[PDB]
RNA sequence: GCACCUCGAUGUCGGCUCGUCGCAUCCUGGGGCUGAAGAAGGUCCCAAGGGUUGGGCUGUUCGCCCAUUAAAGCGGCACGCGAGCUGGGUUCAGAACGUCGUGAGACAGUUCGGUCUCUAUCCGCCACGGGCGCAGGAGGCUUGAGGGGGGCUCUUCCUAGUACGAGAGGACCGGAAGGGACGCACCUCUGGUUUCCCAGCUGUCCCUCCAGGGGCAUAAGCUGGGUAGCCAUGUGCGGAAGGGAUAACCGCUGAAAGCAUCUAAGCGGGAAGCCCGCCCCAAGAUGAGGCCUCCCACGGCGUCAAGCCGGUAAGGACCCGGGAAGACGACCCGGUGGAUGGGCCGGGGGUGUAAGCGCCGCGAGGCGUUGAGCCGACCGGUCCCAAUCGUCCGAGGUCU
RNA sequence: GCAUGAGUAACGAUAAAGAGGGUGAGAAUCCCUCUCGCCGUAAGCCCAAGGGUUCCUACGCAAUGGUCGUCAGCGUAGGG
RNA sequence: AGUGAGGGCGCGAGCGAUAACGUCCGCGUCCGAGCGCGGGAACAACCGAGACCGCCAGCUAAGGCCCCCAAGUCUGGGCU
């Protein structure tokens, strides 16, 4: 290894155009039917602890 | 090429992989549910299923053989007493995991659970 | 499987003990000959006042391997030593008398000197 | 005549491991073989293996003529 | 230009006049024909082929008016046939005689992300002697200044397996019609249970 | 679909059934047949069995036996239709079941570090006893 | 030889690895002449498709030699290739001989020793996705423009001991078999591996004193075996056949030029080469292709928009169970109208007679129970556990 | 002074972790117990030189800590 | 004041091998300083020509007038 090195400062339109993938998704989410507030899918609800609709921890 | 292979090393190698086996299925004998990462879970469920339906057998030599692994003889009756006769009637599968909605944080693990049932 | 520097012993009372393949006589660059297979090698043992002397060069075939030999009926053979007849340019045995068995592929590619002059083929 | 051009053998570096400044001549119906790694050029190389070879085949040839002198006189 | 849909279900060996054969058994029959194609309407010639039978709660519409379009039921794979026009419909395992010769196809196996080592054979670097973490490179890949580049083609490291590979002119040594089994001396590519083709050859 | 099945189904009519029983430590003789040219004689071949390894229809076994001065291991297919018939002749108790390191061995070392199995003899006897139970009627 | 770019740097020999291009051809292919009987060889033309071994000596390239070969071709690529390796050579300091110098030192003379830098920004290259496009919306099955791969060769036999030759030797043509090397695939067989699938063993610490187990001795303590998977030494198959246009070369017909000429018009034969043929990629083939089936009229707005809309449609993504698919994405199967993973069960397989007890023995041990016990993936069963429940997106087609 | 390489190397020995309970605005990382592994002519003790409050007690997290931090050889105040 | 590293082409000589984008003089020129403009595809010094600024006006220069690309697929006579 003889210590690569760039050449030139990468530009400004290209590096946020690398950028360009970076970008965040949102979770994705599903009522807890009882409660109905905001959880994610096939994890149990922490605001109650139903899944399958039995109460599975006592939150 | 993982190719057919079906096991995990959990980043640790042989020797401790089998200790967490163990400690885990300990606690889990210990206190009836656990919460750990979502694939230490995924594993160790069927460590504690086989150690169940061992004990369910109950003659010396499944106990001989439990012992090999939970070592404590008195987490050992606890098993064959109460736990093994709750699923007379119940063949494989003496274990759930369900994954929780909250995660760690200071790593972003996800977690779940894992209880006995009934 | 024997290559270059590969060490065979002898089938006959060649005088020759120890020869040592040093080519493959099986193609313009064979990897290794196994039974049936001749081979130039050198002397590199021999007992006093035999024929063959100690830095001759000869011509040899082989008739005992280490490495298992496949039939074609699914049948394999294996033997405990690598042993080898010396023979001449007509390919006929410079000796007179092979010792120990030799695997039966050697009449399967016609030296019907040696299967004779053979104690047991198998 | 087989002429023949290599890199010299020795201590040379830059302009002798990449400089063919050695020579070979062969002579093929008689078999004399000459070289000359002697000199850091090659055409004086070359003649001087051209001369030598020179004598060592009509000088060495000269043997052949007294050696029958010699035997039939003898 | 016959041919038939199957499965690589493995391979044993068995025996034939006191000799040794290595075979690969395949499921094979039954092939529901699907569709022809016309030089006419198509362009060119060819059968669309069925093959695995399709639990219809999983058919979806545009599918079922392929099928019943052809008056055949669900099925699970769909495949052509080139040059091939069978003269009643169900195509069979019976349409090879044992004896005859074939091109079987199939998806190799899959060995992902490949050494150089591995995919392309390179002997890669001594495994003493001084190598500094080299023991299993490519090593050079160019020149200099000229030509200035690496060459279109270039073996280099990448995935390797898990692709169409036919194998051609193998021994049709058995079929139990009776079982839809076929047997082939020596080796299809590919898993068992992976989806193989098999036609008649291109050789003499 | 099982494919498993499908092939123990196929090779089903290949299997022989006649053969004995035997592990390794046994000594057994092996009739095989051989063309010579022409000829198609039965060469015999016995020896210690050193290794059965078992896979179905194609389970497969060695024999070792010294011959002439030089011990020869040959493999035969245990459902080679090639094989006439298999003989018990002796048999022994492995500890192991795979007895390589008997090559680089004696044989008066061999002699003793393999017991002749008195036990699963004395069954053959009980089955060769009882097999005169046809010529009785 | 010159001294035109480079001295605010273009790392020089040889080996290794990877090669690719040239043809002035080493080999196989085609052919003329022969001082070509045949078999060979010589010399010349055509031909670059592939092929072109392993060792001894030396740092060597070179060369010599050993044993083979169809052959062991030469050259270009910074005498290809050190941000790919090496560092024996050579060209730092150390030191010795020969050797020159009073000398310090020196030589191109010799000999021992002598720090080779983890991170690729651009182009290039190998692999894999994301976006948009394909002027209606979708599920499939595809055509092959254009590329890629491949392309080798020997030996024996038959024809026939014939044609040939005094003989010795010894064919054309036509046809058969066995090989070496190389490529692709495969795991039946052979053969490796098989980090806990079985077993034995030593020290030691622990549980519980016996028995029986555990921990550590490696990141398996050591040993002896070992499925599935991944594999080469193991098995299969490949180069073709043939179709067409030609190279040198051989011709038919045929003038110019009464004869004559293969050519000027016309035609025939002809290569391992050329085009197809075989295997692979492939409609970003923006020139965006085709075929089978499925979905449909716009509910309200918009000066000009061929628009912005807003539930839905056939369908698709999410999410989860998974996968001989896999770096990540992608891909494939599956999600209770389920056999996807797990446990259990069974087959297969490995191991090779567990624990307990009874009999034998002072004992170490042995013997029976007992091919027992344990038993990871492979092949199958099986709703016991786990794929609960759900969310999002996607029509309505500019047009002479 | 601020960019580039780039959310990329790296996070400092491959002795090793797991769980329940607790505290807190907040916990893989702090406290408690249970199992697990490592050192054991040290990786445990005790002198000396050097360092100079680092010692104990409360309260506390901005910065220091290669992440976290309710914890600290960190900050405050008292004591010794 | 600067300059006292010149260069290329034509011609005339020496040197060199009637080699070199070689070298050294002589006489010219141009680049140097006209790497501003048109031709020569590209192309310091070859052919045309010495740019003060403006113009959606005219004539020519070398070189060209089938399409890329402005102008003749011009006209008359030949050859390959
Ligand atoms: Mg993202
Ligand atoms: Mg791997
Ligand atoms: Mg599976
Ligand atoms: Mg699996
Ligand atoms: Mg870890
Ligand atoms: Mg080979
Ligand atoms: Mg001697
Ligand atoms: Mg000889
Ligand atoms: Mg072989
Ligand atoms: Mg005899
Ligand atoms: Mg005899
Ligand atoms: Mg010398
Ligand atoms: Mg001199
Ligand atoms: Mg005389
Ligand atoms: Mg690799
Ligand atoms: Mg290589
Ligand atoms: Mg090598
Ligand atoms: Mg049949
Ligand atoms: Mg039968
Ligand atoms: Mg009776
Ligand atoms: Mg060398
Ligand atoms: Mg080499
Ligand atoms: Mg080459
Ligand atoms: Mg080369
Ligand atoms: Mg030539
Ligand atoms: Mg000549
Ligand atoms: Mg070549
Ligand atoms: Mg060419
Ligand atoms: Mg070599
Ligand atoms: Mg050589
Ligand atoms: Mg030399
Ligand atoms: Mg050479
Ligand atoms: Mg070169
Ligand atoms: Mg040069
Ligand atoms: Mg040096
Ligand atoms: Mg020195
Ligand atoms: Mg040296
Ligand atoms: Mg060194
Ligand atoms: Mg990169
Ligand atoms: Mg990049
Ligand atoms: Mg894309
Ligand atoms: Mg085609
Ligand atoms: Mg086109
Ligand atoms: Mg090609
Ligand atoms: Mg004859
Ligand atoms: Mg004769
Ligand atoms: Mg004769
Ligand atoms: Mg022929
Ligand atoms: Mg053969
Ligand atoms: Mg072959
Ligand atoms: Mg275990
Ligand atoms: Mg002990
Ligand atoms: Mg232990
Ligand atoms: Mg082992
Ligand atoms: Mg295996
Ligand atoms: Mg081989
Ligand atoms: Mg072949
Ligand atoms: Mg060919
Ligand atoms: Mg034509
Ligand atoms: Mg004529
Ligand atoms: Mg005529
Ligand atoms: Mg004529
Ligand atoms: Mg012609
Ligand atoms: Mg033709
Ligand atoms: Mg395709
Ligand atoms: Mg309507
Ligand atoms: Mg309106
Ligand atoms: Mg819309
Ligand atoms: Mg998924
Ligand atoms: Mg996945
Ligand atoms: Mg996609
Ligand atoms: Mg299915
Ligand atoms: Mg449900
Ligand atoms: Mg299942
Ligand atoms: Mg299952
Ligand atoms: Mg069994
Ligand atoms: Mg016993
Ligand atoms: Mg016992
Ligand atoms: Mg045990
Ligand atoms: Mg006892
Ligand atoms: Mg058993
Ligand atoms: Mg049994
Ligand atoms: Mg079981
Ligand atoms: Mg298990
Ligand atoms: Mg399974
Ligand atoms: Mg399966
Ligand atoms: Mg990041
Ligand atoms: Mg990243
Ligand atoms: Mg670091
Ligand atoms: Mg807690
Ligand atoms: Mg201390
Ligand atoms: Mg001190
Ligand atoms: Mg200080
Ligand atoms: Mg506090
Ligand atoms: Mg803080
Ligand atoms: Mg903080
Ligand atoms: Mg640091
Ligand atoms: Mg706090
Ligand atoms: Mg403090
Ligand atoms: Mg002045
Ligand atoms: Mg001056
Ligand atoms: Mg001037
Ligand atoms: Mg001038
Ligand atoms: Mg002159
Ligand atoms: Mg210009
Ligand atoms: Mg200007
Ligand atoms: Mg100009
Ligand atoms: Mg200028
Ligand atoms: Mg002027
Ligand atoms: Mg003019
Ligand atoms: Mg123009
Ligand atoms: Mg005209
Ligand atoms: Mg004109
Ligand atoms: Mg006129
Ligand atoms: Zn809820």
């Amino acid at each position: 290894a003889k210590h690569p090195v760039p050449k030139k400062k990468t530009s400004k339109a290209r590096r946020d155009a690398r950028r360009s993938h970076h970008a965040l998704t949102p979770p994705i989410l599903v009522p807890c039917p009882e409660c109905k507030a905001m959880k994610p899918p096939h994890t149990v609800c922490p605001e109650c602890g139903y899944y399958a609709g039995r109460k599975v921890l006592e939150v | 090429m993982r190719h057919l292979k079906s096991g995990r090393k959990l980043n640790r190698h042989s020797s401790h992989r089998l200790a967490l086996y163990r400690n885990q299925a300990k606690s889990l004998l210990t206190h009836g549910r656990i919460t750990t990462t979502v694939p230490k879970a995924k594993e160790l469920r069927g460590f504690v299923d086989h150690l169940i339906h061992l004990a369910k057998r109950g003659d010396l030599h499944a106990r001989r053989l439990v012992l090999r692994d939970l070592q404590d003889v008195k987490l050992v009756r606890k098993l064959f007493d109460e736990i093994a006769p709750r699923y007379r009637d119940r063949q494989g599968g003496y274990t759930r995991v369900l994954k929780l909605a909250e995660r760690r944080r200071g790593d972003g693990a996800p977690l779940a659970l894992v209880e006995l049932v009934e | 499987m024997i290559q270059p520097q590969t060490y065979l012993e002898v089938a006959d009372n060649t005088g020759a003990r120890k020869i040592m393949c040093i080519r493959v006589l099986k193609g313009s660059n064979a990897k290794y000959a196994t039974v049936g297979d001749v081979i130039v090698a050198s002397v590199k043992e021999a007992i006093p006042r035999g024929a063959v002397k100690e830095g001759d060069v000869v011509k040899a075939v082989v008739v005992r391997t280490k490495k298992e030999v496949k039939r074609p009926d699914g049948s394999a053979i294996r033997f405990d030593d690598n042993a080898a007849v010396i023979i001449n340019n007509q390919l006929e045995p410079r000796g007179t008398r092979v010792f120990g068995p030799v695997a039966r592929e050697l009449r399967e590619k016609g030296f019907m000197k040696i299967v004779s002059l053979a104690p047991e083929v198998l | 005549l087989r002429i023949d051009t290599f890199r010299s053998s020795g201590a040379g570096g830059q302009h002798v491991n990449t400089t063919d400044s050695a020579i070979r001549i062969t002579h093929l119906p008689t078999g004399i073989v000459v070289e000359c790694q002697d000199e850091r050029s090659q055409h004086k190389n070359k003649a001087k293996a051209l001369s030598v070879l020179g004598a060592r085949i009509h000088a060495a040839e000269m043997a052949k003529r007294q050696q029958a002198e010699a035997s039939t006189r003898r | 230009m016959k041919g038939i849909l199957g499965v690589k279900v493995g391979m044993t060996r068995i025996f034939r006049d006191d000799r040794a054969v290595p075979v690969t058994v395949i499921l094979a029959g039954p092939c529901p024909v699907v569709q022809r194609r016309t030089p006419e309407k198509d362009g060119y010639t060819a059968v669309q082929l069925g093959f695995l039978p399709q639990n219809p709660k999983r058919v979806n519409r545009p599918l079922k008016g392929h099928f019943a379009k052809a008056g055949v039921e669900p099925v699970r794979i769909l495949r052509e046939i080139r040059d091939f026009n069978p003269e009643g419909d169900t195509v069979t395992v019976e349409i090879f005689k044992p004896g005859e010769r074939v091109d079987v196809t199939g998806t190799s196996k899959g060995r992902g992300f490949a050494g150089v080592m591995k995919r392309w054979n390179f002997a890669g670097g001594p495994d003493s002697h001084g190598a500094h973490k080299i023991h299993r490179h490519p090593g050079s890949i160019g020149n200099r200044k000229t030509p200035g580049r690496v060459y279109k083609g270039k073996k280099m490291a990448g995935h390797y397996g898990a692709e169409r590979v036919t194998v051609m002119n193998l021994e049709v040594v058995d079929v139990i019609p009776e079982e839809n089994l076929l047997l082939v001396k020596g080796a299809v590519p590919g898993p068992n249970g992976g989806l193989v083709i098999v036609r008649e050859t291109k050789k003499a | 679909m099982n494919r498993g099945a499908l092939i123990k189904l196929v090779e089903s009519r290949y299997v022989r059934t006649d053969l004995p029983e035997f592990r390794p430590g046994d000594t057994v003789r092996v009739s095989y047949k051989v063309k010579e040219g022409n000829r198609t004689r039965i060469q015999d071949f016995e020896g210690i069995v050193i290794r059965i390894r078992r896979n179905g229809f194609n389970t497969t076994f060695t024999v070792r036996k010294v011959s002439y001065g030089v011990g020869v291991e040959r493999i035969f297919p245990l459902h080679s239709p090639l094989i006439q018939k298999i003989d018990i002749v002796q048999r022994g108790r492995a500890r192991r079941a795979k007895l390589y390191f008997i090559r680089n061995l004696s044989d008066r070392e061999i002699r003793r570090k393999l017991r002749a199995d008195r036990k699963r003899i004395d069954k053959d006897r009980a089955a060769e006893r009882a097999a005169k139970e046809e010529v009785q009627k």
